[PDB]
């Protein structure tokens, strides 16, 4: 069969100067042939540690990792601004080399609340036959943040997309664009469409609506 | 005398150690 | 420095651990092979357990048609007694062996095996697709067994063997840049043909381009039709009788002619690599543990001082193929060739590959 | 010291495409090349490898009968013929060195090549703006925006006021829709005084600079 590599902190958030670690398990004895890679989206991957403990050249000494039988850990002592990305565990013992599903490190900040806007759909968009309306959560410290599209006290039926972006560099906060897309014929029959947010910073549900 | 051999025993495996 | 290699007898009465599999031969100081053998006392008999270190020579015999047949004739063997500590061989175990007793207790007895210099490194000859048996060449192995005494029998289940490869590596500093000149003046014209060759460096790592600068100074009536460039593996095999061979491993025939009485300068770059040399059954590879795809054989480094085993080396040859006729006809060869020696090996890794 | 990736693009399924990976900075003979496939919203997946030194190639089981990997060690590149392409087969495809002797992980890579395969025409994007309103301002600032809908090949870069606004510009990742076309929102925050978003679809050559109000 093939070798499954699973990084147990699916997500994690932390602060500058921590000893944080990621763990990754293999389906069977990979015999300390494991690498670790970092990758900020768009840009290419870069290599950090090979064979689980040997640090690559040009790589900062604050990195290291550890093998405990099947379980492989990645250790970083006093992290810096450079060390903020998704992290990948590879095995290369058996020919079908595999990769973990991806441990993304967040940034811990004051739980800033998402300033939730809304937008009636464009006049030029309604001229095509379908309409889309963007709810724009903006600049929030809880990555975990949800959006409940509703139209006339009734929810969405899967007729809505979502698109989270990366955390900004110096602003350090998130942003979200959940887009409910329905036909023009279905947009003018229903009365009031509205976007309801359940982020962590704001306590009560925040709803905004429009009927033009 | 002088001895012969055939094809390829046991599998070679690894255990761990004390981190001294 | 936290991973050891164990191998147990099929019946589990003998498990052998080792720290590493490759044991580096700086021409001065040879890393020693040190480890423990864990005797399961449940499966113990009152028969001494010895551990032996054999440097030998796996060859397949040529008359015997049978496939898979290899004969091992040893060259250097050492017999470390480790059945009791009762004999007077009280030796300070290493920090490897110290941690291993801490893991397995005083049922893992240590052997401290010492490898001399002036003894060959682990070197495998490439097998044809004909061959299916063990890897032929020079290989080291340590086996641990049980028998009432040394002249007794050794059952395969009351024994376990693991093969280690003694390696070498490219030294810190490089040698000089290699360079040579061999210059034949011919019989009819006294003005000479002078061949000059050099290499960009003396130490190449495996799979690296070698670039050969050739400088031809033709002052003869004769016309150099072809230039033949060969990177060429030299192999010295010492045994009961001595047998050498020069094989080529990466070459090219360039049709650059040189006129009568013309200077010619061109640099030719060529990498050795095993792929284009698979057919060369018997060419010298590096050491194989069991069956892997070893690279081309690394040079064998020698000290100041019929040295034993199999001694790989390299020289890049530069032949000029010279027009004949005019006086002696096609009867006297007229060629002019030059050999630049160079060392081809690995870098010191400050070492297995996706296996299955 | 760089790998560059070329030849990625959009092909009709069942078809084929051939990717080049121009190496330089090392010796193809002491290196060995790999192809890693990484979906956009998914993980990493190795597909193909080639040691020119030992001559062998190795493949990931899901692409045996349809992918070929090669190396033209004269011109020091390597090729991935991807025949008989499916929908799973779309991803960004990365090239990657290793040590052709004693594999110590995939050290050097190249930025990638986008490989798109679905049975959808190449579509120019429909650009619609997200006008500032009374529910677009909060705390002094406002929220202008652009909505890019229904474009099929490789996503697009968006510059605001011809690349002027570099702060508070939030260009999201794109969304794949039920119709099988890409869609993408990108917004910017600016103060309540008085901003034109400019998107250029590379694999169509369609120019668009709408204006928000």
């Amino acid at each position: 069969s093939d070798i499954q590599m699973t990084q147990s902190p699916s997500s994690l958030s932390a602060s500058v100067g921590d000893r944080v670690t990621i763990t990754c398990r293999a389906s069977q004895s990979v015999s300390s042939a494991v690498a670790w890679y970092q990758q900020k989206p768009g840009k290419a991957p870069k290599l950090l540690i090979y064979s689980a403990s040997s640090l690559y050249s040009g790589v900062p000494s604050r990195f290291s990792g550890s093998r405990s039988g099947t379980d492989f850990t990645l250790t970083i002592s006093s992290l810096q601004p450079e060390d903020f990305a998704t992290y990948y565990c590879q095995q290369y013992k058996y020919v079908p080399v595999t990769f973990g599903q991806g441990t993304k490190v967040e940034i811990k900040r004051t739980v800033a609340a998402p300033s939730v806007f809304i937008f009636p759909p464009s006049d030029s968009q309604l001229k095509s036959g379908t309409a889309s309306v963007v709810c724009l959560l903006n600049n929030f410290y809880p990555r975990e943040a949800k959006v409940q599209w509703k139209v006339d006290n009734a929810l969405q039926s899967g007729n809505s997309q979502e698109s989270v972006t990366e955390q900004d560099s110096k602003d350090s906060t998130y942003s979200l664009s959940s887009t409910l897309t329905l036909s023009k014929a279905d947009y003018e029959k229903h009365k009031v469409y509205a976007c309801e947010v359940t982020h962590q910073g704001l306590s009560s549900p925040v709803t905004k609506s429009f009927n033009r | 005398r002088t001895p012969p051999s055939l094809g390829p025993s046991c599998t070679t495996a690894s255990s761990s150690l004390r981190k001294d | 420095g936290t991973r050891v290699f164990k191998k147990a007898s099929p019946n589990g009465k003998l498990t052998v651990y080792l720290g590493k599999r490759d044991f580096v031969d700086h021409i001065d100081l040879v890393e020693p092979v040190d480890g423990v053998v864990l005797v399961d006392p449940e499966y113990l008999k009152e028969r001494r357990v010895y551990v032996t270190l054999t440097c030998a020579f796996r060859y397949g015999r040529e008359d015997l048609d049978v496939l898979g047949l290899t004969f091992r004739k040893d060259l250097f063997v050492a017999n470390v007694q480790s059945f009791p500590p009762a004999p007077e061989d009280k030796k300070p175990l290493t920090r490897l062996q110290e941690r291993l007793i801490k893991k397995l207790g005083e049922h893992a007895y240590p052997f401290t095996f010492e490898i001399p210099p002036n003894l060959p490194c682990s070197v495998t000859l490439q097998p044809g697709p004909e061959d299916t048996g063990k890897a032929c060449g020079v290989d080291y192995e340590v086996k641990a067994f049980c028998a009432e005494n040394l002249e007794e029998k050794i059952h395969k289940r009351n024994s376990v063997r693991l093969v280690i490869r003694k390696v070498q590596y490219a030294p810190e500093r490089p040698g000089p840049q290699p360079t040579a000149e061999t210059t034949r003046q011919f019989l009819m014209s006294d003005k000479p043909l002078h061949l000059e060759a050099s290499l960009d460096k003396e130490i190449y790592y495996h799979g690296e381009p070698i670039s050969v600068n050739v400088h031809v100074t033709n002052n003869t009536n004769k016309t150099v039709k072809k230039i033949k460039i060969s990177v060429r593996q030299y192999a010295d095999i010492c045994l009961f009788n001595t047998a050498q061979y020069k094989c080529p491993v990466a070459m090219e025939e360039a049709d650059d002619t040189v006129a009568p009485s013309s200077t010619f300068c061109k640099v030719y770059t060529l990498t050795p690599f095993l792929a284009n040399n698979r057919e060369k059954r018997g060419l010298a590879l590096d050491g194989k543990l069991k069956h892997e795809d070893t690279n081309l054989a690394s040079s064998t480094l020698l000290r100041e001082g019929e040295i034993l085993g199999i001694i790989v080396s390299y020289k890049v040859k530069v032949k000029l193929v010279v027009s004949r006729g005019g006086l002696l006809g096609d009867l006297a060869s007229s060629d002019v060739a030059v050999e630049l020696p160079f060392t081809l090996m690995h870098p010191k890794p400050k070492p297995h590959v996706p296996e299955h | 010291v760089q790998l560059v990736e070329s030849g990625g693009g959009l092909v009709q399924p069942g078809g084929s495409l051939r990717l080049s990976c121009a190496a330089s900075g090392f010796n193809v003979y002491s290196s060995s090349i790999h192809w890693v496939r990484q979906a956009p919203g998914k993980g990493l997946e190795w597909v193909a490898s080639i040691s020119s030194y030992y001559g062998y190639t190795y493949y990931a089981d899901s692409v045996k009968g349809r992918f070929t990997i090669s190396a033209d060690t004269s011109k020091n590149t390597a090729y991935l013929q991807m025949n008989s392409l499916r929908a799973e087969d779309t991803a960004v495809y990365y090239c990657a060195r290793s040590r052709q002797f004693w594999y110590s992980g995939l050290d050097y890579w190249g930025q990638g090549t986008l490989v798109t395969v679905s049975s959808a025409s190449t579509k120019g994007p429909s650009v619609f703006p997200l006008a500032p309103s009374s529910k677009s301002t909060s705390g002094g600032t406002a929220a202008l925006g652009c909505l890019v809908k229904d474009y099929f090949p490789e996503p697009v870069t968006v510059s605001w006021n011809s690349g002027a606004l570099t702060s508070g510009v939030h260009t999201f990742p794109a969304v794949l829709q039920s119709s099988g076309l890409y869609s993408l929102s990108s917004v910017v925050t600016v103060p309540s005084s008085s901003y034109i978003c400019n998107v250029n679809h590379k694999p169509s050559n369609t120019k668009v600079d709408k204006k928000v109000e």
